[PDB]
């Protein structure tokens, strides 16, 4: 079925790949020739997991978990059972979330807008692909990758965290953190503003945008503006990812100690390092 | 190549806005400050005015005796050594009072009573803050949205410095003023738990902060996206649907089923950024008091 | 236990918050409808929101959503496929009819206005104070299509007064007439201007404002609606 004001836009157009063979809806969802691949795809892993589920003896989502090859298979291939289920479907996984990149920039294409959204969702793809992919590579094996699997994949990260003592220490690390935190406030403001404005006190008129400019100058001393604060969030969020996959790209491929050690570039530099006092002398 | 609207091509300034006056009380009204091309790259170009009013300047004053008292405590751990005050000023820590001192207000200067002094400042300078918040929406005739929403991050700061602390007896509990103290303090928080990785209140927190970042992308993009039919100007498609707001629906309906409305998805914002603390307040909140051990506690429950 | 009494209880409060925000999220668009314009049997899970109502500033009357819903206009496709889930054909000109990717909502045919009640977005030169501030001055640049011939000379910038930004481009046509292009469909460069959406003879086919130092809802929807959707239908050149 279709809302109110769609039947205008479903118009033939904007396929990059089949012509006008999967130019089609079902249901509410675009299809497209990257409809059928993220099906296949999506398919064909689900299928993977559920015979790792078999092989595993339960059933229980809370309980399944695939674990990559163990680390003295390298690079190498593994037997289905020992790792070749993860590798396997973690290729079915790479195809289904660029599939469905390119999928929404046929959505895009059809309704004449940006491609804002599909370059967006890859930076999660690429921080994805750091994790399983770009990070194994650099250190030599698939089994330094994290297991699918609800709390096993909890496991990896407190594990592979504690190996460089406290993670917190990793500079990348505290910038990530530093831009996740302000995209969640950011976007509370936001939301609130807009809100705010649009259902404002009881016996009041809809407020304007002069009004949420005029708020967060009284508040703050500046307004960013419409524009500004959607190019903003999306600079946020996308940086936090950016710094998130920079951090575990140089954990145990450049860097191999405790991160604590990082920052002795500033305490035991020459001059002020032998200085009597404070914490470190 | 296709312009993308992430930085302006072609900058313009104009007379300042000096803004709404609604209810204001344009005597704690600022003057105008000048223009940022830096900024203006990005977003606004005008900075200033600002609104400083009774209550506003009681929360800069709290906010700044917060400042100065982690501030002169710093100097006195570094023994008046400026060299040693930039060299350790990331490893310098106000620690509140040993667990022997309890909930009392008795403890001497150099051992907790700093902390307390500093907690007293920042706790009248965020509270300050938020009746300000209200008071801002108020006299422009806004909703009390930014104020609500604001409560939910008071929330988890009450819990760890205030609340829990009170639970549990003591103000040892509290987290201390430090960079790289209230990191080791977090890290000692999990271990000492069970691990807070299963504490569902903390994974739930989680889900809504990756949350957020996923939600703001989409919606940063997607009016991006859509800016080349006016969709920054939210207000007015929610008062007067435009294709815009059309497209952008249709974008999400065709890719996952479902959609928003230009004035819904803001508060699916709202809400996925305020879960974000509202949980994480509640989990850390039941740690110690009710749960000793999250771990064990979920290998039963 | 009283952690298992709170979880459990959020889970019981989350499923009552989304259930909250998708009805909220349905107060445009729906209810749906068959392809045949006609409402459709199956809603979905979630029912209609309860309905609410918006005053607008400035005299403009009030919102209320949802409510009784028409596009309020001729919409030129026709049906690709006896049964639902295929496209809808342009009849005509898809450009000049104003449907996929050049479709464009009835608004209201009066302009955007700031807090203060004037016009939100005017051209520079009725717009006191107002000028370039840093990047280049497009005024005075030849304007280009796609098939890289001139379509005109860019004589003004139609500003968004209250958040100060350049949100249009006027352009001078081989006749002298003008059309408003989006700002955020061309590229300035430091001896012209380029638009990827069109070619120069298609230049003309922008719909008009009214009157010349103001620009409707209506208007700015037709326009955009137009310029993007050349993107689909003037490709070919
Ligand atoms: C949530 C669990 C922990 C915690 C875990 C972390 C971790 C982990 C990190 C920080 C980091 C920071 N924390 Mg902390 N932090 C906590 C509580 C606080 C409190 C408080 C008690 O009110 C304050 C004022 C701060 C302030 C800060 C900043 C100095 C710093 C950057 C965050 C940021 O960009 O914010 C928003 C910015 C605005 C301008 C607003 N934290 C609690 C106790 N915090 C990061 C850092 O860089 O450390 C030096 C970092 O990696
Ligand atoms: C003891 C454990 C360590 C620690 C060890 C680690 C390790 C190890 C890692 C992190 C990583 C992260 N840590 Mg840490 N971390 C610790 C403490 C903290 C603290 C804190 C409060 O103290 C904070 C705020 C953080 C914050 C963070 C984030 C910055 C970062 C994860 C975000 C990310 O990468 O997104 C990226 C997003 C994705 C990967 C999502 C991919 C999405 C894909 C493309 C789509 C999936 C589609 C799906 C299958 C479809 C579903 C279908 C239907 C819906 C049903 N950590 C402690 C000190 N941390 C990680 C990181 O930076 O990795 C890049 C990382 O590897
Ligand atoms: C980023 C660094 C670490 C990491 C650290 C953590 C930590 C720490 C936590 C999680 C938690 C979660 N992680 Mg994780 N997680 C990572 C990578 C992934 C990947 C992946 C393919 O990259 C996926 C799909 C997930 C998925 C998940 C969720 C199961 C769970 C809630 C997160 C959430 O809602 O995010 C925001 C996204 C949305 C709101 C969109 C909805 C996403 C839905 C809910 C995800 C469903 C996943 C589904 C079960 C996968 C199977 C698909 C089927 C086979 C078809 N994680 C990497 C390895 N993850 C939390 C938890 O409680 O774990 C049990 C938690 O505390
Ligand atoms: C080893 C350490 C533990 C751990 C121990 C803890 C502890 C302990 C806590 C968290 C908390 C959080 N952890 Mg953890 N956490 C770990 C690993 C992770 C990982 C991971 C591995 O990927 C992730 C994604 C997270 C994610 C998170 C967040 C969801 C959550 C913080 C939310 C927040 O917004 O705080 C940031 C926001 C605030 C603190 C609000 C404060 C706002 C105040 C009022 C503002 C004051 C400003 C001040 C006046 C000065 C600046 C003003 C200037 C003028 C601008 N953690 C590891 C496993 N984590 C917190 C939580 O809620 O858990 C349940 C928490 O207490
Ligand atoms: C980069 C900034 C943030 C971001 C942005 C972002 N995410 C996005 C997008 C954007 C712009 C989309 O457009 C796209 C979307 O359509 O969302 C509605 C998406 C998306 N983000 C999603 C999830 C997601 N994003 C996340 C994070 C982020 N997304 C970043 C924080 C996270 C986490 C963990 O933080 C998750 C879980 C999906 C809802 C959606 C992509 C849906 C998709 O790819 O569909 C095709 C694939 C399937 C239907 C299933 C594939 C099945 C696999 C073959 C098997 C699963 C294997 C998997 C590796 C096992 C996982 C087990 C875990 C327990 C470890
Ligand atoms: C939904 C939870 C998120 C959130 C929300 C939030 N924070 C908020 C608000 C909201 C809604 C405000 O309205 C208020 C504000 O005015 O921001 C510009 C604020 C605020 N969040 C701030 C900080 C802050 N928020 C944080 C976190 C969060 N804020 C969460 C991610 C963090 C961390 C550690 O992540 C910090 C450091 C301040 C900028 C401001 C409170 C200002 C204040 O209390 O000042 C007193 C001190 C002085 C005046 C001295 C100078
Ligand atoms: C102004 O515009 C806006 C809208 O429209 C007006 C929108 O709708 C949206 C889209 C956002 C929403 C509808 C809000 C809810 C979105 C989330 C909380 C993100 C989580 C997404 C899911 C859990 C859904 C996943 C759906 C999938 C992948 C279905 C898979 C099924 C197959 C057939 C395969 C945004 C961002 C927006 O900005
Ligand atoms: C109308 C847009 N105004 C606006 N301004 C600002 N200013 C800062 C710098 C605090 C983000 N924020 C928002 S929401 C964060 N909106
Ligand atoms: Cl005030
Ligand atoms: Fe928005």
């Amino acid at each position: 079925a279709l809302l109110s004001f769609e039947r205008k836009y479903r118009v033939p157009g904007g396929t990059l790949v089949g012509g006008n063979l999967f130019d089609f809806w079902v249901g509410p969802f675009y299809v497209g020739f990257f409809g059928v691949a993220t099906f296949f795809f999506a398919a064909l892993g689900i299928i993977l997991i559920a015979w790792s589920a078999v092989l595993q003896g339960t059933w229980n989502p809370q309980l399944i978990s695939v674990y990559p090859p163990a680390l003295e298979y390298g690079l190498g291939g593994a037997p289905l059972a020992k790792g070749g289920l993860w590798q396997i479907i973690t290729i079915c996984a790479t195809g289904a979330f660029v599939s469905w990149a390119l999928r929404e920039v046929e959505i895009c294409r059809k309704l004449g807008i940006g491609y804002h959204i599909p370059f967006a969702f890859a930076f999660a793809i690429l921080a994805y692909l750091t994790l399983v992919l770009f990070r194994p590579v650099m250190m030599g094996a698939w089994g330094y990758a994290f297991p699918y699997g609800i709390w096993t994949h909890l496991d990896w990260v407190s594990n592979t965290g504690y190996t460089y003592g406290n993670f917190h220490y990793n500079p990348a690390h505290m910038i990530a953190i530093s831009f996740f935190f302000t995209n969640a406030l950011a976007l509370a403001l936001h939301g609130a503003l807009v809100l705010s404005a649009a259902n404002p006190e009881k016996g009041k008129e809809m407020r304007t945008p002069d009004h949420e400019d005029t708020f967060f100058r009284d508040l703050v001393g500046y307004s960013i503006g419409t524009l500004g604060i959607h190019r903003l969030g999306l600079l946020l969020s996308l940086s936090a990812v950016f710094f998130s996959a920079l951090c575990m790209i140089i954990t145990g491929t450049i860097w191999f100690d405790q991160w604590v050690d990082w920052w002795q570039w500033w305490v035991k530099l020459p001059w002020w390092a032998n200085i009597p006092g404070g914490i470190n002398g | 190549a296709e312009y993308q609207n992430i930085f302006s091509q072609v900058q313009v300034r104009g007379p300042a806005d000096l803004g709404m006056t609604e209810d204001v009380n344009l005597a704690n009204r600022s003057g105008v400050g000048p223009f940022s091309t830096l900024l203006g790259w990005f977003g606004n170009a005008q900075l200033g005015p600002i609104y400083l009013g009774s209550l506003g300047v009681l929360s800069l004053f709290s906010g700044l005796m917060w400042f100065f008292t982690i501030g002169i405590w710093f100097w006195y751990q570094a023994g008046w050594n400026p060299a040693v005050f930039l060299r350790d000023l990331f490893f310098f820590s106000l620690e509140p009072p040993a667990p022997e001192y309890g909930l009392s207000f008795a403890a001497p200067l150099k051992e907790g009573g700093l902390w307390l002094i500093a907690s007293f400042f920042m706790f009248v300078a965020v509270w300050s803050w938020w009746g300000r918040t209200y008071l801002r929406a108020q006299a422009l005739g806004m909703g009390k949205h930014t104020a609500w929403a604001f409560l939910s991050a008071i929330w988890l700061w009450m819990v760890l410095g205030f609340i829990r602390p009170i639970l549990m007896g003591s103000w040892s509990e509290a987290v201390p003023y430090g960079i790289f103290s209230h990191l080791d303090w977090t890290n000692n928080f999990s271990l000492v738990h069970g691990n807070l990785f299963y504490n569902p209140f903390h994974g739930l927190s989680i889900a809504f902060l990756y949350g957020s970042a996923l939600l703001f992308a989409m919606h940063g993009a997607t009016i991006l996206a859509v800016s080349r039919f006016g969709g920054e100007r939210e207000l007015e498609q929610i008062a007067d649907r435009g294709t815009a707001a059309e497209r952008a629906a249709l974008f999400w309906r065709w890719t996952m089923g479902f959609n928003a409305t230009m004035e819904g998805i803001h508060r699916w914002a709202i809400w996925m950024a305020v879960l974000v603390t509202l949980t994480g307040g509640i989990g850390i909140l039941l740690s110690g008091t009710v749960v000793d051990n999250w771990y064990v506690w979920g290998q039963n429950h | 236990d009283l952690a298992s009494l709170a979880i459990y209880s959020f889970w019981i409060f989350l499923a009552g918050l989304i259930y909250y925000l998708q009805t909220e999220n349905m107060r445009e668009g729906y209810p749906l409808e068959n392809e045949d314009g006609t409402p459709a049997a199956n809603q979905g899970p979630f029912p209609l929101p309860k309905p609410k109502t918006f005053i607008l500033p400035h005299g403009r009357g009030t919102l209320t959503v949802p409510g009784p819903e028409s596009e309020d206009r001729p919409i030129a496709l026709a049906r690709t496929a006896v049964s639902e889930g295929f496209p809808h054909a342009p009849t005509g000109d898809p450009m000049k009819d104003g449907v996929g990717p050049a479709s464009w909502v009835a608004r209201r045919d009066l302009p955007e206005l700031d807090g203060h009640g004037h016009n939100k977005i005017k051209p520079m030169k009725a717009a006191a104070g107002f000028h370039v501030s840093a990047g280049k001055n497009p005024i005075g640049l030849p304007v280009r299509g796609c098939d890289l011939e001139i379509a005109g000379k860019v004589v003004d910038i139609w500003v968004d007064i209250p958040e100060q930004m350049a949100r249009f481009l006027e352009v001078e046509l081989k006749d002298g007439s003008t059309r408003l292009l989006p700002m955020q469909m061309v590229k300035v460069q430091s001896n012209r201007v380029h638009v990827n959406a069109l070619s120069s003879d298609l230049f003309a086919g922008i719909p008009t404002i009214k009157s010349p130092t103001e620009v409707t809802l209506l208007e700015e929807d037709k326009i955009c609606g137009y310029v993007a959707g050349g993107l689909m239908y003037a490709a070919p050149k």
